[PDB]
RNA sequence: AUUCUGUGAUACCUAGGGGACGGGUAAAGGCGAAGGCAAUCUUUUAUGUAAAAACUGACGUCGAAGGACGAAGGCAAAGGGAACAAAAAGGAUUAGAUACCCCAGUAGUCUUUGCAGACAAUUAUGAAUGCCAUAGGUUAGAUUUUUAAUUUAGUCUAUAAA
């Protein structure tokens, strides 16, 4: 689809960014058994649209 | 779906019958007769209305015929604007 | 800089790839759990035996017509916010 | 590449819809494919009474399947299919323009819907 | 059905139902209308020989031609009496 | 009392007339309540726009769907011309395809609406039967 | 009173349409035999 | 710049004549009829007028003289000119009498155009000048965007599935470099207000990190973007988290200059029976009887429902003229469909007697013999 | 339950008219010829009325006029007894038959394509 | 009329097998150098068109010959064979009837591999370049105040100068 490792990776880097969950906006009131597993929720998250998406874009998938 | 085209240029815009040559208003009658004697029969009783109906049909006289339809002439003003131009 | 809008643009086609990835079956793990959990006799509301007894029917035109020419009335609502969040995310460039 | 089949089995028994789904998902997912949805359609009418593999069917058991595998994959999951005795019919296609911003918009299989497009 | 099977078959597109507000006499004029738009008469008259491909094209070219004329002679027809009630 | 049924016999019978729908906020003049303009010389409810580009979605991508099949093909299982269908060429030919794909694929009858959509439309308890015979 | 005028000349036009239904659909079945 | 008679072509008339503006809009996805056309909500082309004088030698300021039998013997001479000269080289016409008596007959109901209200009935005019205002400042917040009603962006729930896509990708996508700009500018608010709140006791303006980090910031309170996204793009609101979001902004000015007065709130002086209660009732039509269980009815020309409350119930054709009913204006209001809407309400018995009283139909005058 | 049928086929040439069973077993199968119509005199649109009319009265004669109480019309081929078995049923003759009726079908056999047809004939 | 049918036909069904063909959509529509190309899925192939930029920098047009492609029919070989149908033959019509019409019917049409090279293979108009005034349709885009206009490349209709 007329990408490259470089932009590909790039828009990984962007995604994951963008979607990073947010933690809470100060550590008073911050629940920790609440943060440390949307983290995982997101790593584990984060892992498998990487294994998707290498599979998406591998050109050798594509046609003639 | 598209328009209605353009009418190339023709020797005259007319229409063939101006005015609704319609259909004499008992050859209707006439089958609804001839429809009975093939169910009910000919010397049937049944029949015995249909068959007054279609005796009263010549009895009356043939309205008048309408006047004529001037669409021809209103077409024939229109034609060059209304078309591609007359043929000659 | 026209060369980077088209990057910009096949940027944002990927991290919507990346949203809708959380659907995706990419291990057999994943394959099992959902094919359990479908594909199983009493799904469609059984009774029900197909997904014309659970969902009526597929969308047709006079559904799609009343959707705009009928109604115009609430169901405009929740049609109003992914709308509204649509112009953010392509407006943002993120994925609100 | 984007593809997405549509198979209709014999009715009746639900661990055969079960094992061709699992046959031709982990086909999928071990030469390198991706599975985007499977829906499962019960049984209901087929578009006319059609005999196969000796045996006269009026109703069957559909299924669609959208995943992203390669040329070979696809051909190889339509083959497997159609040699199978249980499918009655299969219907494959290959979904979108080719291009990246229209393959981005497949998700999952509408009914209540339409394919945004 | 569950117990008995629709019997799917050309003929079950072509079937007209009787109802309360639609009679049998109400069902035939129904059937007749949608036997006519889908030109079935026409079918069964160029179905019964064999027209060459060059043939059939040409064919096509006259009858789409004689329906533009007489659409867009329709069009002029009563674009003259929309010109006529203004007064030109 | 019978004299008031034939009333509403009578008054349906006008009703059926005013080929007109009223709707709030629509003017009308002395004019618009003549029979030359409840007679709605119009012979064709012909469609708004093109709904393909209204509804912004590619025929093809939809071909599954057996709604949007039955909708787009004549009781007879004819695809419809663009007259009825008030589509652009453009969108005509991908209506088409889809119906042919469908059709072609074998999940869509070819003379007649879906089966499962014949099952809802009226005529329910009246669709043709195959008894076993045997 | 333009509107009155008008539509006294549409429920004429209605009450002599409505005669052409009602006379031309009852005549459309072959009664004719009079049985 | 321009030859003396360019320059009087400027200024002239006919050259002053107002574009066809698009039709009232419809639903877009409904079929309608082609051929035959009735009366439309609002005028889209001027109707002109001629003096006596000239009408009867058929001199419309038009390119050629109309035809005297189709526009001649009338009282108000008005005409709708389509085509100053088309293809068959004539002035397609018409009159123009549907729409310019209808505007005459309205304003003789002498009642304004309020603001829609939702359901204390409290009608305020639509030409107060804290609401009617399409001049903002960049400066302009979101709590005074709701009494305007001119807004540059569309209503994203009146768009079609096809409309809103080509908005997404020719209005909204090429914007993104644009609205980054539009965030420094808040961040030139954010850094000030913290640091010049002390000093009674601007920023550079110009970032390009801090920006994703403060739009990521937004993700956790989606509510506080959309305001901010919407006054980028001159969004019209849509829900109160107030101005009427049902149906979206008026494609028109609140009143559609069919009425330009403020109130309705003054008493009709009678000449013997001195004040009156309640304004003078109108005569209406009844059309498509309930017996849709709704029914219309025609009052000055334009349709509105029925009071809610017979004549309006079922058809008799024994009535000449149709059936019809005395009843009051009360309201009026212009929808976002550019249509006139009026909540009209039953009238009293008393005063349908005073106004047929003037007019010579009363059948018991109440002045003279009238003992009780 | 499936109602009988009625079919009627009818061509340039002759008419056949069929009444089945709910099975679609034939019960009354007869033709123009049946009646003592030769060669030619089956295509009158009058000898395909007395087919119509006779097919109706054996009906009675079995006494399938109180057995029938759902029936189904199948109409195949536009010829003369198109018209004119319909105009029986619809006439004096199908008055008991009438009230049973639930549907009309219409079975003409067309082909999407299908084997390729005689060649056009040259009259003149 | 020859012909089919009591060895049960036509008509109405059920269950299996076979071969080709391609209904609607469909249009003055499209595609290719032409011949020609119209059901459907996947796979595969060269041009062409629109708008913006970037790039090469005259690298272009025509083209005897050679080579390639080239409708239908036909030859050769091996398959297929439902339908249609030269031939051969029968029944009619006719002054006579090879014929036109009819009952039937083999090559052939279809598949694979070669041969063959003739066509009203036509736009009765070789290919290409520069240029000349308008109007009304239509096909695929593009731009826009996407209503409707403007514009690029096609195609057709009717005209001006000629
Ligand atoms: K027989
Ligand atoms: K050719
Ligand atoms: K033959
Ligand atoms: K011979
Ligand atoms: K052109
Ligand atoms: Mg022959
Ligand atoms: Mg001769
Ligand atoms: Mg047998
Ligand atoms: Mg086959
Ligand atoms: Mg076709
Ligand atoms: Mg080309
Ligand atoms: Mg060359
Ligand atoms: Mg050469
Ligand atoms: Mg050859
Ligand atoms: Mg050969
Ligand atoms: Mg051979
Ligand atoms: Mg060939
Ligand atoms: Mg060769
Ligand atoms: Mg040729
Ligand atoms: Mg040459
Ligand atoms: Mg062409």
């Amino acid at each position: 689809y007329l990408l490259n490792k470089d932009e590909f990776d790039s828009a990984i880097q962007y995604a994951e960014h963008i979607l990073k969950p947010i933690k809470a906006e100060d550590r008073l009131t911050a629940d920790p058994e609440k943060e440390d597993e949307e983290a995982r929720e997101h790593a584990a998250r984060h892992a498998k649209a990487v294994a998707a998406l290498e599979r998406i874009a591998k050109l050798e998938h594509g046609g003639a | 779906p598209n328009k209605p085209i353009r009418l190339p240029p023709l020797k005259q815009l007319r229409v063939r019958q101006a005015n609704k040559a319609e259909e004499n208003p008992c050859i209707a009658v006439m089958s609804s007769v001839l429809a009975c004697w093939a169910s009910a029969g000919y010397n049937s009783a049944g029949c015995a209305t249909v068959e007054n109906a279609l005796r009263a049909c010549m009895d009356a006289p043939k309205p008048a015929p309408k006047p004529n339809n001037t669409i021809n002439y209103h077409l024939s003003r229109f034609q060059e604007r209304l078309t591609q131009g007359k043929s000659k | 800089e026209k060369e980077a809008m088209k990057s910009e643009a096949r940027r944002d086609a990927v991290v919507q790839l990346y949203v809708a990835s959380k659907n995706f079956i990419v291990d057999e793990k994943e394959l099992e759990e959902h094919v359990n959990k479908h594909f199983t006799e009493k799904i469609h509301n059984a009774s029900g035996r197909s997904i014309w007894d659970s969902q009526k029917n597929p969308i047709s035109m006079r559904e799609l017509r009343n959707e705009f020419s009928g109604f115009n009335t609430t169901s405009a609502a929740v049609k109003t916010t992914v709308r509204q969040k649509n112009v953010a995310e392509e407006l943002t460039g993120g994925k609100l | 590449m984007l593809y997405e089949t549509i198979g209709i089995v014999r009715p009746g028994n639900i661990a055969e819809v079960k094992e061709l789904v699992l046959t031709a998902g982990k086909l999928i997912l071990n030469q390198g494919g991706v599975i985007r949805d499977i829906k499962n359609w019960g049984t209901f009418l087929l578009p006319r009474p059609i005999s196969t593999n000796q045996q006269r069917h009026n109703r069957g058991h559909y299924f669609v399947m959208r995943y992203d595998a390669s040329i070979a994959t696809h051909e190889e999951v339509r083959r497997t299919m159609k040699a199978d005795p249980r499918v009655i019919r299969t219907a494959n296609v290959k979904l979108g323009d080719g291009k990246l911003e229209t393959l981005s918009r497949f998700g999952a299989i509408p009914w209540r819907s339409l394919e945004e497009a | 059905q569950q117990e008995l099977n629709i019997r799917l078959r050309p003929s079950t597109g072509r079937t007209f139902y009787v109802s309360g507000h639609q009679d049998f006499a109400g069902a035939l004029k129904l059937l007749h209308r949608t036997v006519a738009a889908n030109k079935v008469k026409k079918d069964v008259r160029l179905q019964r020989f064999h027209e060459r491909p060059a043939l059939k094209r040409k064919r096509n070219l006259r009858e789409r031609w004689r329906a533009r004329f007489k659409e867009g002679f329709k069009a002029a027809v009563n674009r003259t009496f929309e010109l006529k009630n203004q007064g030109w | 009392v019978q004299e008031l049924l034939q009333s509403e016999v009578t008054s349906n019978n006008y009703m059926r007339m005013m080929r007109r729908r009223w709707n709030n906020g629509d003017v009308y003049a002395p004019r618009d309540l003549s029979p030359y303009e409840m007679k709605g010389r119009n012979g064709g409810w012909v469609e708004a726009a093109d709904v393909v580009d209204e509804l912004g979605f590619s025929p093809l991508d939809n071909y599954r769907n057996f709604s949007l099949i039955s909708d787009y093909i004549t009781p007879f299982g004819r695809i419809r011309h663009s007259k009825e269908t008030g589509l652009k060429p453009v969108n005509q030919r991908k209506i088409a395809k889809m119906v042919r794909r469908a059709i072609g694929l074998g999940i869509h009858p070819s003379v007649h609406k879906h089966p499962e959509i014949l099952k809802n439309s009226n005529g329910r308890h009246l669709l043709p039967l195959v008894v076993p015979k045997g | 009173e333009l509107e009155n005028k008008t539509y006294e000349s549409w429920k004429k036009w209605a009450t002599t349409e409505i005669a052409r239904q009602e006379s031309a659909r009852a005549s459309m079945y072959t009664n004719v035999v009079d049985n | 710049g321009v030859s003396p008679g360019g320059a009087l072509l400027r200024t002239s008339r006919m050259f002053s004549l107002p574009p066809v503006i698009p039709p009232p809009p419809g639903n877009k996805l409904q079929m309608i009829s082609e051929r035959a056309s009735a009366t439309e909500a609002y005028p889209t082309h001027q109707v002109l007028t001629t003096f006596e004088s000239s009408r009867s030698r058929g001199d419309w300021g038009l390119k050629r003289p109309l035809p005297l039998k189709s526009t001649t013997g009338t009282t108000y001479p008005m005409v709708k000119v389509k085509e100053m000269d088309s293809l068959e080289q004539i002035t397609d016409f018409t009159s123009g009498t549907q729409h310019g008596l209808t505007l005459k007959k309205f304003q003789a109901l002498n009642i304004p155009i309020s603001t829609p209200s939702e359901i204390r009935p409290v009608q305020r005019s639509v030409f107060e000048a804290d609401t009617d205002v399409t001049a903002f400042s960049p400066d302009e917040q979101i709590q005074e965007a709701e009494k305007r009603w001119k807004f540059s962006g569309p209503w994203l729930a009146g768009m079609t599935p096809g409309e809103f896509k080509e908005y997404l990708a020719k209005t909204v996508r090429p914007k993104r470099a644009e609205f980054r700009k539009f965030i420094q500018k808040k961040i030139a608010a954010q850094k000030t207000e913290a640091a010049n709140r002390e000093l009674q006791e601007k920023p550079e303006s110009i970032t390009d990190d801090e920006v994703t980090e403060y739009l990521r910031r937004l993700r956790n309170d989606n509510q506080v973007l959309y305001d901010l996204v919407g006054q980028f793009l001159d969004l019209a609101p849509l829900k109160p988290p107030s101005p009427y979001g049902g149906r979206g902004p008026p494609i028109t000015h609140p009143s559609a200059g069919i009425s330009y007065l403020r109130t309705a709130a003054y008493l009709n002086n009678h000449p013997i029976y001195g004040p009156q209660k309640s304004h003078p009732p109108v005569q209406a039509r009844v059309l498509k009887p309930r017996r849709g269980n709704d029914a219309k009815i025609g009052v000055a020309g334009f349709v509105a429902d029925g009071p809610l409350g017979s004549v309006m119930d079922k058809f008799d054709p024994s009535i000449e003229g149709g059936a019809k009913l005395w009843v009051n204006v009360d309201k009026a209001t212009v929808d976002s469909t550019g249509r006139v809407q009026l909540t009209v309400s039953d009238a009293k018995a008393t005063d349908v007697l005073i106004a047929k009283e003037l007019i010579g139909d009363a059948r018991e005058p109440i002045f003279g013999s009238a003992p009780k | 339950d499936e109602p009988y049928h009625f079919h009627i086929y009818s061509h340039k040439h002759n008419t056949h008219i069929t009444v089945t069973k709910p099975n679609r077993d034939a019960l009354i199968s007869l033709s123009c010829g049946n009646l003592g119509f030769k060669k030619s005199n089956r295509k009158h649109y009058d000898s395909a009325y007395q087919l119509g009319a006779y097919v109706v009265d054996k009906m009675h004669q079995m006494n399938l006029h109180n057995k029938i109480k759902k029936m189904e019309v199948v109409l195949r081929g536009f010829g003369p007894g198109r018209e004119a078995v319909i105009k029986v049923l619809l006439g004096n003759e199908g008055r008991m038959l009438r009230s049973s009726i639930v549907r009309v079908s219409d079975a003409t056999r067309l082909k999407f394509g299908g084997t390729r047809s005689k060649k056009p004939r040259r009259l003149g």
